[PDB]
RNA sequence: AGGGGAGUGAAAUAGAACCUGAAACCGUAUGCGUACAAGCAGUGGGAGCCUACUUGUUAGGUGACUGCGUACCUUUUGUAUAAUGGGUCAGCGACUUAUAUUCAGUGGCAAGCUUAACCGUAUAGGGUAGGCGUAGCGAAAGCGAGUCUUAAUAGGGCGUU
RNA sequence: GGGGCUCAAACCACACACCGAAGCUGCGGGUGUCACGGUGACGCGGUAGAGGAGCGUUCUGUAAGCCUGUGAAGGUG
């Protein structure tokens, strides 16, 4: 039981995935966002 | 184990005469860009040039079928406008009459340097005999 | 935790230019053009390992119509009579004994002649 | 001006525009290729020449000749497109943080769980005011494993092991 | 498409042979899912997009450790 060796069970933490890091990633370019229109800009909600 | 390629170098070569007595114009054609190819021997290699010497004596005496004599039509530019130039196979058998049996088995070559290389091979004469007595073709028979 | 890109940046880059040394002009000095024509490079050569196949055995096909016809044989007429009687040599080797061993293959040739192919 | 020596220094290619000294860009030297040859410049095959040593089923450099082969990004029904962007290099440059929440994974307690401000021997311990759960139906009064509608313990809506 | 093609290298019938794809088979590898206890089976083109698993950079603990002038980081083969 030492500070360089213990970790929490599998599954208790994730890393969050970064959109816009390269084309390998899934997430590349647009960032999960589709192509233009309204929900693809900065501040771009609907209101509920 | 790998495949055999021939080297420049290391070609045999021979020399052949053909008369062109009464053969039709593009099937004597065809026998000889083979033969200047390299196609018949078993060291071909599409890179280098295999091919045989060819030697044709009585170029005049090419013939062609239908109403060809008059109706086969030779065109050129000569890089001018309106320089388009036109003449027919019998009148070009009374001015140059090599230039029919080379201008069918240029056609039939590659156009590139090899295939400008294989072209240099080819010696045709309208007589019926060839100032090569010294390189002794053998005779070939179509 | 400020990160500063200098030493990575510098590293991949070099991997890039190291690809396309022997390319002419800019295509082995400046990364945006070298790193499109290693792109290309390598698009090319996994379309020509299919084409290495098929362009030795047209080199094949093509010596042993040769080393046939010196035989009074046709390739196509020679390929049925090798099926019929019961060869399984390749084109591989049937193109090799036609230039180096040429005893061997009259006689490959005269046996399938005479299956009457 | 700038240099070649000599000296100092562990080290002057640490010499004052002075630690390290990358890339674009510009040169000198050597090896091979290139003056009859047509195009995204590469790649499949491939001779010859030069170098090194294990003297050729080897390693390194060039690449005559030949088969295939119209850059990248964006935007589009569709681009080699004669549609947009970029002269090149180096450095920098775009999904964050706070507070309220819902779902999933993984833990602590469990008919209970958890504290907030704040005290504090200060990441402990105290503080259970409050929040959520253990019961629903009705607009409500209210009644409650039921309740609402209705003249109706009939029917029906929602809820109950 | 060009050369060239006329008892065709055109057209109409019939016949046999061959060439020809990254299709199928052979040989050698890697992976996803399911079943059984490592084997079997069929899968493995991909934009928008959803899901899973990783590499590397800086800083903090492990670390009053370990490495290092008998040569660290960095640069260049
Ligand atoms: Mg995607
Ligand atoms: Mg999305
Ligand atoms: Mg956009
Ligand atoms: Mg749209
Ligand atoms: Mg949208
Ligand atoms: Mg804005
Ligand atoms: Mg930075
Ligand atoms: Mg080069
Ligand atoms: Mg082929
Ligand atoms: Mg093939
Ligand atoms: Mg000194
Ligand atoms: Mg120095
Ligand atoms: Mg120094
Ligand atoms: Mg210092
Ligand atoms: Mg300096
Ligand atoms: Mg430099
Ligand atoms: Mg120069
Ligand atoms: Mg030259
Ligand atoms: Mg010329
Ligand atoms: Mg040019
Ligand atoms: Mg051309
Ligand atoms: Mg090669
Ligand atoms: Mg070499
Ligand atoms: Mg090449
Ligand atoms: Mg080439
Ligand atoms: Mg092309
Ligand atoms: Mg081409
Ligand atoms: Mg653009
Ligand atoms: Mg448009
Ligand atoms: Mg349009
Ligand atoms: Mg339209
Ligand atoms: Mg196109
Ligand atoms: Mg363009
Ligand atoms: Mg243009
Ligand atoms: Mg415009
Ligand atoms: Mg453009
Ligand atoms: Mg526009
Ligand atoms: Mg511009
Ligand atoms: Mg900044
Ligand atoms: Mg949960
Ligand atoms: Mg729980
Ligand atoms: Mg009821
Ligand atoms: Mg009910
Ligand atoms: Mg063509
Ligand atoms: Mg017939
Ligand atoms: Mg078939
Ligand atoms: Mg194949
Ligand atoms: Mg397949
Ligand atoms: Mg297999
Ligand atoms: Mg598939
Ligand atoms: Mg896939
Ligand atoms: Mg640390
Ligand atoms: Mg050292
Ligand atoms: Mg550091």
């Amino acid at each position: 039981m030492q500070l360089n060796d213990l970790r929490s069970a599998p599954g208790a933490r994730r890393e969050k995935h970064r959109p816009g890091r390269g084309i390998g990633s899934g997430l590349g370019k647009t960032g999960g966002r589709g192509h233009k229109g309204l929900t693809s800009r900065s501040g771009g909600k609907v209101a509920p | 184990m790998k495949t055999y390629t021939a080297k420049p170098e290391t070609v045999q070569r021979d020399w052949f005469v053909v008369d062109a007595a009464g053969q039709t114009l593009g099937r004597l054609a065809t026998e000889i860009a083979r033969r200047l190819r390299g196609k018949h021997k078993p060291e071909y290699t599409p890179h280098v040039d295999t091919g045989d010497y060819i030697v044709v004596i009585n170029a005049e005496q090419v013939r062609v079928t239908g109403a060809k004599t008059t109706d086969k039509m030779y065109y050129h530019h000569s890089g001018f406008p309106g320089g388009i130039k036109s003449i027919n196979f019998e009148k070009l058998i009374a001015k140059a009459p090599e230039r029919v049996i080379e201008t069918a088995v240029k056609g039939m070559l590659p156009k590139n340097p090899l295939g400008r290389d294989m072209y240099r091979k080819l010696k045709v004469y309208k007589g019926a005999s060839h100032p090569h007595t010294a390189q002794q073709p053998q005779e070939l028979k179509i | 935790a400020r990160v500063k890109r200098g030493v990575i940046a510098r590293r991949r880059h070099k991997k890039i230019l190291k690809l396309a040394k022997g390319y002419y002009g800019a295509r082995s000095r400046v990364f945006r053009v070298a790193k499109q024509a290693v792109i290309k490079a390598g698009q090319y050569a996994y379309r020509d390992r299919r084409q290495r196949k098929r362009q030795f055995r047209a080199l094949w096909i093509a010596r042993i119509n040769a080393g046939a016809r010196q035989n009074g044989l046709s390739y196509s007429r020679l390929i049925a009579g090798l099926k019929k009687a019961a060869i399984e040599i390749d084109r591989k080797v049937l193109a090799d004994l036609a230039v180096n061993e040429k005893a061997a293959f009259t006689a490959i040739v005269e046996k399938a002649k005479a299956s009457l192919a």
